[PDB]
């Protein structure tokens, strides 16, 4: 995963 | 949902030592990642973090030790878990470590494993960690946006000055959300680099991204800041109030504190009270950490007594994130906040706990930084996943500090309504 | 990969100052998020980002209008757009602020939005983003960890000292991986501090999370440093080589160069620098003279550029119509690849491969302003640029990218080797 939404710091918003 | 794998690593901090990274993999292809802060190795009272002491890498503060028991008998014991189960999990390393201050596998090992795990719960859930910790802490949909103290002077053991007190900081209660605390935070960093400059002082930045210049008395250190304030075009006491941390620890001797910065006078602990008393009518100062040494409970009864309803005594080195000292310290009417180092405790469930109960005794919970960091920001999310109220993540500068900030930014945004940014309020004695 | 979503917002630089950060959402869910770092708001030469100038907030320095450009222009544009395409995306974007400087929407807009579609596409793809930039580099699999050239000690126009050289670096060639270079570089470091201890100098840090302590010439300043290396027990000239930026702008006046701690023509400036190559394992030089000094930039490059890197940092500001022009006319021999300064990943991958094709060197560079980001860590493994230039060993700002550069070393082992001296110019 991409350090940005491993770390929490972005968030997926679509199924 | 399913650990699958579990890996550690060693990373470096904003000082350039290393540190532990944990990633938490689960079925289903959700990732939490997470960092320890710097912590102690050594020492009877807190946590500590495992050192390697190997004296050819890194001049001995390797993490090799702590990063294997991640990788080893940690990622071994957790594989086939429920993520979900926070203090499941917690509960898993803390008996595996099987030691109080887990020293054997050491609370950075442990922590960065208990934060990447919960980071990853909640992406299993669906849900940002800020509402996964919610639910775990059992208040759902429960959130604030803390009230920053951003360090801004730099004294005491932490420059080469002769200010005595270890830190000063702004905190921006006048602002009506975290984004706009963090903007004034910014500005008046700003105008303070130039009257500093104009001074002819040092404007380069110390470990929290704050100033450490040759200021000549305590009394100067909160001037420059009102004149930065001023600069800035805020007002001080409505604006911005200010917080202080004293280290008093570090001028105790012979059971007296002196101060070399104020002609080395050596004060009683009720004479040191009252001296900071005094600094609290001259100057809008509503929170004062470690006024006293931490052995000195004697004497921070008597602060409380004489301070304690109208300034917030935070205790740092008084408790250590520790609730069985906090739990003694509320039953004999010692300070009345406590400062949350996650690293201290080394895991998410006891760090619940430990801001359970000092709100359930009606003290405050500030959710803090270490002096190494690293761009993780999982304590922005803390202090809003528990409603904590206030945050000490340092000055507006080096992205160590202002990737928290961000962080708080992107939480606002996020929740918005449902985040309130509640102000001086906040603040233990502020109404 | 269709973008469903684009967000921007403003948040804060390593320096206190707004920046633009953008995320890009893909339907079925994959997202990816970058930011700018720092750049110019001003000039005639490079991509220029937005500020608001606004007094009443940020001291002039929000960047709502660029972040608005995301929100509004920008986004409607690219959503619906395939994610994979990324010379599609960019060319979408530059077209539509409609400028040859990127002024009307800002190179900060339009940069952070280009970052994050790639990252967005490349998860979308199930990679990383180095090796989506290998892809989109068209040189697939193709990957090297750089060697670092790392800030330590600073002096001239990002200092107060008597300094005139502007920054000295540290550049860990010995070492066998990225990893082994970090801990190099942490450990001379630490005995930097010890040293400058010892002779009652401060030892805050600057913007890049290097030192900036009270030296009295340039002198005294590679002093200290030979002194840091030896004391961590590394030897100079073998293990660890010295990068410099003269910033010789600064001192620029007349078509002559006045130091002020040391009155030179532009051959005698040549030969100064020349000297202290000799003294000291000095194989980097950036910005040795004047931008607008051609001729003598022809000269030093005569002089020097078979033995020594002389990288175009102000000379060339990721420009490249200017590199092209260089090129022929034998003007220096390795490029600071600044990503804002040109404004977009394709333009970006235009300006490494330009510097390649040339036999020039491209060291991926920081801003003085950063965030955690650290897309230049996987930007210069993609392109197996070689170099990097991304700071001291402090500031999360910074580390952030060298803790980047050991996650994708863990990752890649052997297929991204580390090959020392040899990225170097000259070397
Ligand atoms: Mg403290
Ligand atoms: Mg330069």
């Amino acid at each position: 995963a991409s350090p940005e939404l491993a770390s929490g710091k972005v968030w997926i918003r679509y199924p | 949902s399913k650990i699958v794998k579990i890996i550690g690593r060693e990373i470096i901090d904003s000082r350039g030592n290393p540190t532990v990274e944990a990633e938490v993999h689960l079925e289903g292809g959700f990732v939490g990642m997470a960092a320890a802060p710097s912590g102690a190795s050594t020492g009877s009272r807190e946590a500590l973090e495992l050192r390697d002491g190997d004296k050819s890498r890194f001049l001995g503060k390797g993490v090799t030790k702590a990063v294997a028991a991640v990788n080893g008998p940690i990622a071994q014991a957790l594989i086939g878990k429920d993520a979900k189960d926070q203090a499941g999990i917690d509960k898993i390393m803390i008996d595996l470590d099987g030691t109080e201050n887990k020293s054997k596998f050491g609370a950075n090992a442990i922590l960065a494993v208990s934060l990447a795990n919960a980071k990853a719960a909640a992406a299993a859930k669906g849900m940002p960690l800020y509402e996964h910790i919610a639910e775990l802490n059992g208040t759902p949909g429960k959130y604030s946006m803390p009230v920053p103290m951003m360090n801004i002077i730099n004294g005491g053991e932490h420059a080469d000055n002769n200010v005595d007190i270890q830190e000063f900081m702004i905190q921006p209660v006048g602002a009506k959300t975290v984004k706009e605390a963090i903007r004034m935070g910014s500005e008046v960093f700003h105008h303070l680099a130039k009257v500093l400059k104009a001074k002819g002082m040092n404007t380069a930045v110390g470990d929290e991204g704050g100033y450490a210049p040759n200021l000549g008395s305590n009394a100067e250190a909160l001037a420059v800041i009102a004149e930065a304030v001023k600069a800035a075009g805020y007002e001080l006491g409505k604006d911005i109030t200010l917080a202080m941390d004293c280290a008093a620890s570090e001028f105790y001797k012979d059971g007296k504190y002196v101060l070399a910065g104020e002609g080395n006078k050596a004060f009683t602990s009720e004479e040191f009270t009252h001296f900071l008393e005094e600094l609290t009518k001259q100057y809008p100062i509503v929170s004062i950490e470690d006024g006293l040494d931490e052995s000195d409970w004697d004497g921070f009864a008597y602060q409380t007594k004489v301070l304690g309803d109208k300034i917030q005594l935070v205790g740092d080195d008084l408790f250590v994130t520790n609730t069985k000292i906090l739990k003694e310290g509320i039953e004999k009417g010692i300070a009345n906040s406590i400062l949350i180092k996650f690293n201290q405790i080394g895991s998410l469930t006891e760090t619940l706990a430990a801001i359970k109960m000092a709100k359930d005794a009606g003290y405050t919970a500030v959710i803090s930084h270490r002096s190494g960091e690293t761009e993780d920001a999982t304590i922005a999310d803390l202090a809003v996943g528990t409603a904590a109220g206030q945050i000490k993540t340092g000055s507006m500068s080096r992205s160590d500090r202002v990737a928290k900030y961000n962080q708080l930014i992107r939480i606002e945004e996020a929740l918005g309504e449902k985040a309130p940014y509640n102000g001086r309020k906040e603040i233990k004695g502020q109404a």
